[PDB]
C-alpha cells in the first residue's frame, strides 16, 4: 500500500520564529550582483564597538563642566542600558531588543579645551552594596579606578568590568529595583587649572567581550 | 579598543550569535496598515518593531521575502513593476484559498542592485519601486512578513526609548507569582 | 592513629576524639575564577583560619527532633569580617569542625549536618537529615564531628549580606543520658574556618 | 601523632 | 554495604533504569494556577506529584523545556528577563491557533548557572530571575511542562503520605472484576 | 505527483510520556557552564543505598529502648515500604512512586548507650505463613536472625533477603490485605547490663541489588 | 519548503487484522525471564497431532 502516518497533535501551527522555510513560487530569478557594496555590516556589535556614541547629561549635553577648581563630583550613572545617562546611545539602542547580556563596556573620555587649559580627572566603578555612591576622589579611591592628565592626547578611555554575581545580567530595569543593581561610575575632577568654561565629552561603545542574548521584541506597537 | 586587562582584569569569550544581521531580521513581523490590494513595502513595519526598528537603522539592504496572508478568496501576487490591473488575473501566482492561511516564499523583484530605506531625491516619500510586488484577494485580513538572506549597509540611528526619570527607566519584568 | 590534627592558617586544632573528617559532596572547589568577576577576583588567606562560636548547651530535657542552627557566614569581627565590608562578592568554603565535650558515661546521639539553602524543616523531614553531608557525635564513640563542604549555589559568587549558602545544623537524635558518674550537661562549640576565599567586588570607603 | 589535616 | 551473603544468601543483579534521574522528571505534569499571563515557574509544579515532589527533592537544578498549552488566540512566549510589555509582540515568538492545543520546545533562559528550589535569602519566595520564561494568549485552560536533559544537585527529603493505622498505609489497589 | 500518505486513526495524540520531542522556537542559547558542581545525583537508588534514613517508633521515636533486663521484643514491623515505621524514610519517599520492587533492603543498629552500658540484641526475618510474629528469642530463633554486642562498634547492620513467590513485590499495600504479604521483621532484646535508659536507633537504606520498576502518580493532587 | 505528501482516502481507518503496531508509551520494562518453562506449543496442530481426542 502507501506510507502509514500519524498526524501529531500540538505540531503543524505557525510559530513566527520556526526554522521552517515556504515553498517558492516564482522560479529563476537572477538579481542585480552585489558584490563589493560598501559599508555591510554583519554583526550588530561589530558596529556598536567601533563607532562610540554619545551619553546624554544635565540639559542634554554630551559633555560636563565645571566652575569650580575644587574636587567634585562631574557626574554619576547607573551601569544600566537603561540609565538616562545612556537613553541617546547607539549600545542602549541595540540592547533593548535583548534580555540579557554581559561582558565590557567602554567610556571614552574627550577634552574639548584650550591648550591654556589643564585638567585632572579621574573614573571610577563602584559596585553595588553600598547605599550611595562616594561623593568624593578619596573615598572613590578605594574602588576600582583611573586618573588621567590632558595633554597632547585630549582622548582617555576606560572599561568598566562586568561583575555580577550571575554569569549574565538583565537588560531592562524592574520597577522593584531601588538601586541599581550592576552599580554605578562616577566620574570626578580632580582638579584643573584655567579650564572653567572648558568641557569633557563622554561616549560609550561596547568592550570586546560585550555580548548580547535572547532578543525580544518589547516596544509599545 | 581598550580592554580591563589595562587594570590587572581578565577579558573573556563573547558569543555574538544573536547579534548576528542575518539571523536577527530571519522572523515574521506584522504590517498593519492592509487594504484587499497591498503592495508589499518593507517600510509599513511598526519603527519600534524588532526588525522595523533595526531595518531603519540601515541605510540600504536586501533580501528576498517569505510572508503569510490570512484572506478571503484567492490570493494574487505581482511582480514589482506589473500593472495594478495584472491583479485580477489567474495567470500570476495565485494561490487557493486554504485555511488557516497563505504562507509564501517570494524573491526579490527590484530593478535596483539595492533598496534603501531613506531616499535623498525625487523619483518625504520613497521611489514608487522600492517595493516587493502587491498581493490581492477580497480581503485581507493580516500580513506578516519575514526577511531571508537579509543584507544590511551603512548603520544610521536606532534609539531607545527616551527616560525622563533622571537615572533609569524602570518597567515591569516578568516574575513568578504567588 | 585516631589523633587528628587540623591546621587552617596559623591556627590549629588537635582532636583525640575524632571519627575521622567527612567531605561534603565533593573534594575540589568549581574555579574560583569565572566570566562574572571579569579576571577581577583575588584570593586572601588572611582569612583562612579559625573562629570559634558557641551552639547551644545540650540538656536531658532536649528531646529528639531539637534542632539548633548556625548560617554562614556568621558575625566576624576579625579579618574575615573586613572582608565582608570591603568587597561586594565572595565565595569561599568552610572546614567545620563541632565539639560536644562530657566523659565516656553520657549516653545519647547528635546529627551534625552541613545543609545547602536552609529551610525550616517540619518534624516528618528531620529523620531525613541524613541526605546531608553529615556525622554522629556519640559520648560512647566521639566526642568531635568534623565536616568540610565546597562553596555553591546558583551564582559563581555572592554578597553574603542577602544570601547564606551553609546553614550549620545540630539535632538531638537521642536525648542526652546522665549518671552519677557523668556529666550533668554537654556544650556544644563549633571551630569554623572559611575555605578558598575570594573577593571581588571592592567597596569605597564608608568616610 | 596521628593524622594531619593542614 | 552489607549483603545476604552475609548468612549464605546470594546477591542478584538489579536494573535502576526506572530510578534514573532524567528518565523519570522526561515526562509532562500539570500547572494549576493560570492566568491569561503566566510566568513558567516548575515550582508551580503540585508538591506531591511525581515531578514536583522529586524537584523538591533537590536543592539545586538545570533542564530544558518542553510545555504543551490550550489556548485561546494566539500564544506568545518571552525569555527570563524580559519586559512583560513584551508578550503583547509578534516580534516574539508567537504560535498561532491551531487545534488542539500547542506543543513547543524552550530552552533554559535562567542567567544563572542552575536553578534552585530553595534560596537562603533576598533577592519564604524565591528569586525572580528563576523562571524559564512567561507565555500569554486571550486565554490559557491547561498547561503541561516537561523536564527535558534534567540534572540534579544535593538531595533533600522526600516524604511518603504518612500513617496513622500504627502498622501499614493501606489502599485500593487495581484488580479485576466479577 | 508527491507522496501518498495514509493517516492512521488511533495515532498522533498528545501522550504524556511518548518518546517525541517537540519543535524548538528559539535557537541558538549558549548556557553557563555546569562542569563540575558539587552534589549532582543520576540516579534515586545511588541516594537510597548511601543515606540511611530513620525508622519511626513508639512516640515518633526513631530509636527503641527498655527498662526490664529480660528477653523482650523491643519492635515488630512489616515488611512494606508502605509500613508505618518506614514512613518517615527517604526510602518509602521514593518508592511511592513506583508500583513494583525486588532487592534487599538494609536495616541499620546504632547503640547511643554510655560506655558503662553494655547489650545484646537479635534481629530476625519472619517470613509469611505465621499467624502472629514470634514474641521470643526462643521461637524466632529458627528463622534467619542475626545476633550482635554492642562494643567499641556500636553499629550494625542486618540485610532483609526478598523473599516472595513472585519475582517482584508490589510497593503498595491494599486494603484486602489482613497479615503483611511480605512478612515482618522482629527486634529482640536478648539482655543487657545497665542500659535501662540506653538506646538503639535503626535506620534504613537501599541494599546492592534493591530495585524499583514501574512509575506511577499516585498521591492525591 | 517542507515535504508535500497527499492524504489518500479509503486508508487509515483501523482494520481489526491490520500489520501496524501501535506506538509504545512506557518504555524500558524488562519482564522476569521465561526460558525453559515447560510445555509451550508454537502451532495448534502439533497438539492436534500428538493428543488424539474421543469420539461420541
Amino acid at each position: 500500500g502507501i506510507v502509514p502516518v500519524a498526524c501529531s497533535d500540538g505540531y503543524g501551527g505557525l510559530v513566527t520564529t520556526d526554522p521552517k522555510t515556504a515553498d517558492p513560487v516564482y522560479g529563476m530569478v537572477y538579481n542585480p550582483p552585489r558584490t563589493n557594496y560598501p559599508g555591510r555590516f554583519t554583526n550588530l556589535l561589530d558596529v556598536a564597538e567601533a563607532c562610540p556614541t554619545f551619553l546624554c547629561f544635565d540639559e542634554g549635553k554630551p559633555y560636563v563642566v565645571t566652575r569650580t577648581d575644587e574636587q567634585r563630583l562631574l557626574a554619576k550613572f547607573d551601569v544600566s542600558l537603561a540609565a538616562k545617562h545612556m537613553s541617546n546611545t547607539y549600545l542602549s539602542g541595540i540592547a533593548q531588543y535583548y534580555a540579557q547580556y554581559s561582558g565590557t563596556i567602554n567610556l571614552h573620555f574627550m577634552f574639548t579645551g584650550s591648550t591654556d587649559s589643564k585638567a585632572r580627572y579621574m573614573v571610577a566603578y563602584v559596585p553595588p552594596g553600598v547605599e550611595t555612591p562616594p561623593d568624593t576622589p578619596e573615598k572613590a579611591a578605594h574602588c576600582i579606578h583611573a586618573e588621567w592628565d590632558t595633554g597632547l592626547n585630549s582622548k582617555f578611555t576606560f572599561s568598566i568590568p562586568y561583575v555580577s554575581a550571575a554569569d549574565y545580567a538583565y537588560t531592562a530595569s524592574d520597577v522593584a529595583e531601588t538601586t541599581n543593581v550592576q552599580g554605578w561610575v562616577c566620574i570626578y575632577q580632580i582638579t584643573h587649572g584655567k579650564a572653567e568654561q572648558d568641557t569633557l565629552v563622554v561616549s560609550v561603545s561596547a568592550g570586546k567581550d560585550f555580548e548580547l542574548r535572547l532578543p525580544i521584541d518589547p516596544r509599545s506597537q | 579598543t581598550t580592554t580591563v586587562e589595562n587594570y590587572g582584569g581578565e577579558t573573556q569569550v563573547q558569543r555574538r550569535q544573536h547579534t548576528d544581521v542575518t539571523f536577527i531580521m530571519d522572523r515574521f513581523v506584522k504590517i498593519q496598515n492592509l487594504n484587499p490590494t497591498h503592495v508589499i513595502d518593507l517600510m509599513q513595519t511598526h519603527q519600534h518593531g524588532l526588525v522595523g526598528a533595526l531595518l531603519r537603522a540601515a541605510t540600504y539592504y536586501f533580501s528576498d521575502l517569505e510572508i503569510v496572508v490570512r484572506h478571503d478568496g484567492n490570493l494574487t501576487w505581482v511582480p514589482n513593476g506589473a500593472p495594478e490591473a495584472a491583479l485580477s488575473n489567474t495567470g500570476n501566482p495565485t494561490a487557493y484559498l486554504k485555511a488557516p492561511f497563505t504562507r509564501l516564499a517570494l524573491p526579490y523583484t527590484a530593478p535596483h542592485r539595492v533598496l534603501a530605506t531613506v531616499y535623498n531625491g525625487t523619483s518625504a516619500q520613497l521611489p514608487a519601486s522600492f517595493n516587493f510586488g502587491a498581493i490581492q484577494a477580497t480581503t485581507i485580513h493580516e500580513l506578516l512578513v519575514r526577511m531571508k538572506r537579509a543584507e544590511l549597509y551603512c548603520p544610521r540611528p536606532l534609539l531607545a526609548v527616551e527616560v525622563s526619570s533622571q537615572d533609569r527607566h524602570k518597567q515591569k519584568i516578568i516574575a513568578p507569582a504567588k | 592513629d585516631r589523633i587528628l590534627t587540623t591546621r587552617n592558617g596559623h591556627t590549629t586544632s588537635t582532636t583525640q576524639s575524632s571519627v575521622g573528617v567527612t567531605y561534603g559532596y565533593s573534594t575540589q572547589e568549581d574555579h574560583v575564577s569565572g566570566p562574572n568577576t571579569s579576571g577581577l577576583e583575588t584570593r586572601v588567606v588572611q582569612a583562612e583560619r579559625f573562629f570559634k562560636k558557641h551552639l547551644f548547651d545540650w540538656t536531658p530535657d532536649k528531646a529528639f527532633g531539637h534542632l539548633e542552627k548556625l548560617e554562614l557566614p556568621t558575625d566576624h569581627k576579625g579579618v574575615y569580617g573586613c572582608l565582608v565590608d570591603s568587597f561586594a562578592y565572595m565565595r569561599n568554603g568552610w572546614d567545620v569542625e563541632v565539639s560536644a565535650v562530657g566523659n565516656q558515661f553520657n549516653g545519647g546521639c547528635l546529627l551534625v549536618a552541613m545543609v545547602p539553602e536552609w529551610k525550616e524543616f517540619t518534624p516528618r523531614e528531620k529523620y531525613q537529615l541524613t541526605l546531608f553531608p553529615h556525622q554522629f557525635i556519640s559520648p560512647r564513640t566521639n566526642m568531635t564531628a568534623h565536616i568540610v563542604v565546597p562553596y555553591l549555589g546558583v551564582n559563581r559568587y555572592d554578597q553574603y549580606k542577602k544570601h547564606k549558602p551553609w546553614t550549620l545544623v545540630v539535632m538531638v537524635v537521642s536525648p542526652l543520658t546522665t549518671n552519677t558518674v557523668s556529666a550533668g550537661q554537654i556544650k556544644v562549640y563549633a571551630n569554623i574556618a572559611p575555605t578558598h576565599v575570594h573577593v571581588a567586588g571592592e567597596l569605597p570607603s564608608k568616610e | 601523632f596521628g593524622a594531619l589535616l593542614a
